[PDB]
Protein backbone atom coordinates (compact mmCIF):
# COMPACT_ATOMS: atom_id res chain seq x y z
CA UNK A 1 0.00 0.00 0.00
CA UNK A 2 1.08 3.74 0.20
CA UNK A 3 1.39 3.56 3.41
CA UNK A 4 4.41 0.96 3.36
CA UNK A 5 7.92 0.49 4.84
CA UNK A 6 10.48 2.95 3.13
CA UNK A 7 13.05 -0.33 2.46
CA UNK A 8 9.98 -2.06 0.79
CA UNK A 9 9.47 0.44 -1.89
CA UNK A 10 13.12 0.66 -2.84
CA UNK A 11 14.37 -2.93 -3.03
CA UNK A 12 11.94 -5.36 -4.75
CA UNK A 13 10.27 -8.77 -2.83
CA UNK A 14 12.75 -11.47 -4.66
CA UNK A 15 15.80 -9.43 -4.64
CA UNK A 16 15.56 -8.74 -0.45
CA UNK A 17 14.64 -12.31 0.35
CA UNK A 18 17.21 -13.27 -1.50
CA UNK A 19 20.15 -11.02 0.78
CA UNK A 20 17.57 -12.57 3.81
CA UNK A 21 18.33 -15.61 2.82
CA UNK A 22 22.34 -15.62 2.45
CA UNK A 23 23.40 -13.45 5.52
CA UNK A 24 21.27 -16.03 7.57
CA UNK A 25 23.02 -18.52 6.23
CA UNK A 26 26.42 -17.15 6.73
CA UNK A 27 25.62 -15.55 9.98
CA UNK A 28 23.11 -17.81 11.72
CA UNK A 29 24.33 -16.66 15.16
CA UNK A 30 22.51 -13.01 14.11
CA UNK A 31 19.26 -12.05 12.56
CA UNK A 32 18.97 -9.43 10.03
CA UNK A 33 17.12 -6.36 11.21
CA UNK A 34 16.14 -2.91 9.24
CA UNK A 35 15.50 -0.20 11.13
CA UNK A 36 13.64 2.75 10.15
CA UNK A 37 11.79 6.16 11.43
CA UNK A 38 8.15 5.93 11.86
CA UNK A 39 6.40 8.25 9.36
CA UNK A 40 5.40 11.07 11.94
CA UNK A 41 7.95 10.89 14.33
CA UNK A 42 10.37 14.14 15.45
CA UNK A 43 13.82 12.37 15.99
CA UNK A 44 16.75 12.35 15.01
CA UNK A 45 18.01 10.39 11.78
CA UNK A 46 19.85 6.77 12.05
CA UNK A 47 23.25 6.57 9.34
CA UNK A 48 22.33 2.93 8.66
CA UNK A 49 19.02 0.58 8.17
CA UNK A 50 20.69 -2.50 8.44
CA UNK A 51 21.91 -4.40 11.31
CA UNK A 52 22.72 -7.96 12.39
CA UNK A 53 22.05 -8.43 15.89
CA UNK A 54 22.87 -11.17 18.27
CA UNK A 55 19.78 -13.15 18.99
CA UNK A 56 20.26 -13.08 22.51
CA UNK A 57 20.40 -10.17 22.63
CA UNK A 58 17.47 -8.41 24.87
CA UNK A 59 14.90 -5.78 23.76
CA UNK A 60 16.32 -3.35 25.92
CA UNK A 61 20.02 -3.78 25.04
CA UNK A 62 18.99 -3.46 21.31
CA UNK A 63 17.08 -0.39 22.30
CA UNK A 64 20.04 1.59 24.05
CA UNK A 65 22.88 0.62 21.31
CA UNK A 66 20.16 2.48 18.52
CA UNK A 67 19.67 5.25 21.17
CA UNK A 68 23.38 6.02 21.36
CA UNK A 69 23.49 6.12 17.43
CA UNK A 70 20.66 8.51 17.14
CA UNK A 71 22.63 10.81 19.76
CA UNK A 72 19.64 11.33 21.74
CA UNK A 73 19.68 13.75 25.17
CA UNK A 74 18.52 12.03 28.19
CA UNK A 75 15.10 13.97 27.96
CA UNK A 76 14.27 12.70 24.44
CA UNK A 77 11.67 9.37 24.39
CA UNK A 78 11.97 6.58 22.28
CA UNK A 79 10.07 4.12 21.22
CA UNK A 80 10.26 0.83 19.38
CA UNK A 81 7.14 -0.89 17.23
CA UNK A 82 7.15 -4.29 15.16
CA UNK A 83 4.03 -3.86 13.34
CA UNK A 84 2.54 -1.09 14.86
CA UNK A 85 3.04 -2.70 18.56
CA UNK A 86 5.51 -2.16 21.32
CA UNK A 87 7.92 -5.46 21.75
CA UNK A 88 7.47 -6.92 25.16
CA UNK A 89 10.47 -6.08 27.86
CA UNK A 90 11.11 -10.07 28.24
CA UNK A 91 11.73 -10.53 24.55
CA UNK A 92 15.49 -11.07 22.81
CA UNK A 93 15.96 -10.17 19.06
CA UNK A 94 16.29 -13.68 17.89
CA UNK A 95 12.54 -14.00 19.71
CA UNK A 96 11.23 -10.99 17.80
CA UNK A 97 12.92 -11.93 14.42
CA UNK A 98 11.55 -15.90 15.25
CA UNK A 99 8.03 -14.49 15.82
CA UNK A 100 7.93 -11.50 13.32
CA UNK A 101 10.34 -11.74 10.71
CA UNK A 102 8.64 -11.36 7.19
CA UNK A 103 8.66 -13.73 3.84
CA UNK A 104 12.00 -11.81 3.16
CA UNK A 105 13.89 -12.94 5.79
CA UNK A 106 14.21 -9.26 7.71
CA UNK A 107 12.81 -8.24 10.37
CA UNK A 108 11.49 -5.17 10.25
CA UNK A 109 11.54 -2.66 13.73
CA UNK A 110 10.54 1.37 13.36
CA UNK A 111 11.36 3.75 15.93
CA UNK A 112 9.73 7.14 16.83
CA UNK A 113 9.56 9.86 20.00
CA UNK A 114 5.91 9.15 20.21
CA UNK A 115 4.90 5.74 22.07
CA UNK A 116 1.87 5.37 19.29
CA UNK A 117 3.16 4.71 15.61
CA UNK A 118 2.69 7.39 13.50
CA UNK A 119 0.70 9.32 15.69
CA UNK B 1 32.60 -9.49 2.33
CA UNK B 2 28.99 -9.59 2.44
CA UNK B 3 28.84 -7.27 4.96
CA UNK B 4 29.75 -4.05 3.34
CA UNK B 5 26.36 -2.55 3.47
CA UNK B 6 25.66 -4.67 7.28
CA UNK B 7 26.53 -3.05 10.37
CA UNK B 8 27.27 -5.81 13.42
CA UNK B 9 25.85 -4.41 16.66
CA UNK B 10 27.01 -6.13 20.42
CA UNK B 11 26.91 -6.00 24.04
CA UNK B 12 30.14 -6.18 25.98
C1 LIG C 1 28.71 -9.26 8.63
C2 LIG C 1 30.07 -8.79 9.10
C3 LIG C 1 31.20 -9.51 8.74
C4 LIG C 1 32.46 -9.13 9.16
C5 LIG C 1 32.61 -8.02 9.94
C6 LIG C 1 31.50 -7.29 10.32
C7 LIG C 1 30.22 -7.65 9.92
C8 LIG C 1 29.04 -6.82 10.37
CL1 LIG D 1 5.24 -2.46 5.04
CL1 LIG E 1 10.21 -9.22 -6.83
CL1 LIG F 1 28.10 1.21 20.08
CL1 LIG G 1 21.94 14.40 27.91
NA1 LIG H 1 11.30 -14.01 26.08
Amino acid sequence: GSMKFVYKEEHPFEKRRSEGEKIRKKYPDRVPVIVEKAPKARIGDLDKKKYLVPSDLTVGQFYFLIRKRIHLRAEDALFFFVNNVIPPTSATMGQLYQEHHEEDFFLYIAYSDESVYGL
Amino acid sequence: DACYTWEVLAWP
